[PDB]
């Protein structure tokens, strides 16, 4: 079983650099070393096979290059659809083996989120449940904190978050965060607010609603 | 026998040879015809492509002087039958090979083309080896049963053998001898209309290639950076000719 | 126009078979090499075995023999891979690849993908709750709309908004698993005088459920 | 002397579950291994041979593989006929080696043993001998430990232990556990005992009798 | 990737002796090595090339030698016009590498430095700026070391160095070194000393000036 080990599992890179993936292997296997693109929600798409030689759609754009045990990928001047996940393949034996993931992601300039928040509709309200949501769309970079408070005081269970990955037309990030109450719960508060603090400013963007006033 | 398993991506090895001896001589008050097989005008059947085997057409042409004679091949175009430029030697992966047509030649009414012909070919199979890539028409699973564990891929079975001349020798010669036209195949028993006579000829006998070498510099030592190495063929030709006049 | 459909997304019980098909790769005199890879969310990508149509040769990985079964029909077809004993390990999105022609490298023509999802309890169907603004305290310029979907297994669901049209300033938000059920979270970004000038409605199909439309009022 | 180093001389699996019997081999051997099935009281038979090949007869059920020095028989969803002893066998060069036992068993479920003592018959200590007999029956799993005790002193010397293998049709195990002494040292003590000592319980199962009592 | 190692940077000898320029390989490379010559302001010129081979030119002079790691350059009885840089060079497979410089001088030994400070010109400080120049001509070997006092403290801050490589006439070595300050620091003191202490002398050769006096 011959194994395949990629370096790093996350990579860090601006538009037009240049980009180096390591594929280390633990026998000779010659040039019989294959790398593959895939992006999320897709099947993966062969792009360098033989070692250095280009599948038919590949642009001159990605080069292959190592034999032996130590091959590499390189991107010369990158473009946002480039943004997926890297794997190598070794195919000298069998059975054959893959390499770990490896996640390119784009060091584009720090823009601040747009935070959106929206209170339960009046259709899940009939159900007995209360859900809150708050978009944070359009951020960099990842570090970002969101706050729940319930009349004023943060309210830490029942909340749940979801992180998107970075979007490959303009590098930027999304989060989604719910918290859902029973409807009793919720008829008992007037005061909700989303919070974010983030690093593009001092403080904190708060979008809130009362439950009477709305 | 030989080899286990190591289809890559280039195999091509560096392969020198002899081709088949051949001799022929014609004369005729019209230009030869040669056939060779080459890409056909498509399709027989229809409709799709790609990379797939060409059709293959047999085409009746005029022979030209310089055109290559059959090899250890076949008489075909290998510019567009062989589209890898790697499968026959340099000299005719770029050309084509042509046969000539002597069915077609004395079956023509006047036989303006056919005053005589005289020909010797001979060769035999040197070595046998097989082609890397892809198997276009692979053997059908009712003559091979598949093994192995191992093994499991089947070999490329697309098999070519080198030809060779074998012995060349002066008995043999058909030149350097005189030729009497007592009596012509076809109608037209020497008769060359348009005051014109096309003699083709065909001597591989005398094919050998000089090998030259140029001295750039000259080091204190042998070293193989100070030479240049050149290869020269030559060829030497005595036609001659006894013409009786005749009135219509 | 060489592309490979599959069987489908398919839930299964642990302890039962499941038979993936594949198609347009296995021909007569063509001569493909089929290979079948299984994708799991925390180990990457795992080949299974090596077919070979017009042979019907067969190659597999001593981890997979026994647990994959292999077969090819050489009329149409092929390239059928079922699993047995199916248990928790075999959660995950397999792929029918084909090399062009032969050869073990090159996966230049891959499958649409199959989600398997070997686990008890039953396909619930998604619960759609419209996210709309709050009174008249936002107006221009732009404003964000979302669509909640709560509540249903297994994944994933497809959250689109005008009938595939606008698909710029949209952002689909991972699914997250509590109480053995999944949330999606989805938002889209229009001009203020688009809504609610003209209508915005989301929809939400679920392959082993239902699917919803929902449009969205003030 | 290539040595079949087998990994487990036990294996427990239920009906319909997937086996797999590892074969370890101290030289490379190629493909140069067989595998045979034996049941109590009868022949081997064999059952996969050049590694990976089924002999005329084995179903499609049971499959060979590997190749070097690690090799393994997999059987994909059994049967009840499929329980019996397993083997490898090396035939690379001489001499022929095989692997150590390997049974595959039921494991069914958790039972406690049923243990009752016996004393010597009277017939028996006319004889001048006198057996005491402790039968431990229908218990789950293998693992057991038997304590004799004499007037409450553990007893080493004069045991003699049976131990039944799998019933066919529960799935159970026995074990007999005979104490022999002579006449005259039986009649010097009173008190005999027999414990039994089992993962099925916390504490042990007593049977005891006396012998002025009875 | 094969390294080449070259032994010494620099080297020391006089017209008519003998040097030997060591080359050591990372990788067997049989005879696959070349040597080059390189003047300053020049580009570099082949010397030998398949170890011991001289190329077209080239006076027997050079001599080459060595195989498999070890390659040695030697040049029996010297000329002036042979002072400049030696390299070594691996063909034997990609990459090409070359080994690092080797500078072969001229030993004529030994002067002393002559030692020159000048304050700061007029003209400077019109500017607002101040530089102190201190220069060392003619000095053997070349460790020597400057040290800048101002009103008798040692000044680290705002010193530029330049040494010279060795003179191609009469084998000496040079140093410039400038104190740059601005014209309010430099106001603000008196007593500016450069001293310079070399081994041709057991006591710094000390030059100073006062910012009164001149």
């Amino acid at each position: 079983d011959i194994v395949m080990t990629q370096s790093q599992k996350f990579m860090s890179t601006s538009v037009g650099d240049r980009v180096s993936i390591t594929c280390k292997a633990s026998q000779n296997v010659g040039t019989a070393v294959a790398w593959y693109q895939q992006k999320p929600g897709q099947s993966p798409k062969l792009m360098i096979y033989f070692a250095s030689n280009r599948y038919t759609g590949v642009p001159d754009r990605f080069t292959g290059s190592g034999s032996g045990t130590d091959f590499t990928l390189t991107i010369s001047n990158m473009q946002s659809e480039d943004l997926a996940d890297y794997f190598c393949q070794q195919y000298s034996s069998y059975p054959l083996t893959f390499g770990a993931g490896t996640k390119l992601e784009l060091k584009r300039a720090d823009a601040a989120p747009t935070v959106s928040i929206f209170p339960p509709s009046s259709e899940q309200l009939t159900s007995g449940g209360a859900s809150v949501v708050c978009f944070l769309n359009n951020f960099y970079p990842k570090d970002i904190n969101v706050k729940w408070k319930i009349d004023g005081s943060e309210r830490q269970n029942g909340v749940l978050n979801s992180a998107t990955d970075q979007d490959s037309k303009d590098s930027t990030y999304s989060m989604s965060s719910t918290l859902t109450l029973t409807k009793d719960e919720y008829e008992r508060h007037n005061s909700y607010t989303c919070e974010a603090t983030h690093k593009t400013s001092t403080s904190p963007i708060v979008k809130s609603f009362n439950r009477n006033e709305c | 026998s030989g080899s286990g398993g190591n289809p890559g991506q280039d195999n091509r090895v560096n392969v020198g040879m002899d081709y088949k001896q051949t001799q022929l001589c014609m004369v005729g008050c019209a230009p030869p015809l040669g056939e060779h097989w080459g890409k056909g005008k498509q399709c027989t059947n229809t409709p799709v492509q790609a990379g797939d085997c060409p059709p293959l057409e047999l085409i009746t042409s005029v022979i030209q002087d310089g055109d290559m004679v059959d090899t250890g091949f076949g008489a075909m175009n290998f510019a567009d039958l062989q589209t890898n430029k790697s499968d026959v030697p340099i000299d005719i992966c770029g050309t084509t090979c042509k046969y000539p047509d002597y069915l077609q030649m004395a079956a023509d009414p006047y036989g303006d083309r056919l005053f005589f012909f005289l020909r010797k070919e001979q060769m035999f199979a040197r070595h046998f080896f097989n082609r890397a890539g892809e198997v276009g028409e692979p053997v059908p699973d009712t003559l091979i049963i598949k093994g192995s564990g191992n093994r499991t891929s089947v070999g490329s079975s697309i098999y070519v053998n080198t030809p060779s001349g074998s012995l060349v020798s002066s008995e043999a010669q058909l030149f350097n001898k005189p030729y009497w036209l007592q009596k012509a195949q076809g109608h037209n028993n020497g008769i060359c209309w348009g005051n014109q006579l096309f003699v083709t000829v065909v001597d591989t006998t005398r094919s050998t290639n000089m090998t030259l070498c140029a001295s750039v510099t000259t080091s204190s030592t042998y070293t193989n950076s100070d030479y240049k190495e050149y290869m020269r063929h030559v060829e030497e030709y005595d036609l001659q000719f006894i013409f009786q006049l005749c009135s219509i | 126009e060489v592309q490979l459909q599959q069987s489908g997304a398919e839930v299964v019980r642990s302890g039962a078979s499941v038979k993936l098909s594949c198609t347009a790769s296995g021909f007569n005199i063509k001569d493909y090499a089929i290979h079948w890879v299984k994708q799991r969310p925390e180990k990457g990508l795992e080949w299974i075995g090596a077919i070979d149509p017009e042979y019907g040769d067969t190659e597999y990985v001593p981890k997979f023999q026994g647990k994959a079964t292999m077969t090819a029909d050489t009329s149409s077809n092929t390239a059928y891979l079922q699993l047995s004993s199916l248990t928790s390990e075999d959660t995950a999105v397999y792929y029918c690849n084909a090399g062009h022609d032969y050869d073990r490298g090159r996966f230049p023509y891959w499958g649409q993908g199959t989600l398997v999802t070997v686990s008890a309890a039953k396909t619930t169907p998604p619960s759609v709750y419209p996210l709309a603004p709050g009174s008249a305290a936002q107006t221009n310029s732009m404003v964000t709309l979302g669509c909640l979907v709560k509540g249903y297994f297994p994944e994933p669901v497809t959250v689109t908004w005008n009938s595939g049209s606008l698909s710029s300033g949209v952002h689909t938000f991972p699914a997250v698993l509590q109480s053995d059920l999944y949330t999606l979270s989805s938002s889209v970004t229009v001009p203020s005088s688009t809504w609610p000038s003209e209508t915005v409605t989301c929809n939400v199909a679920h392959p082993a459920s239902s699917t919803k439309v929902d449009k969205k009022i003030v």
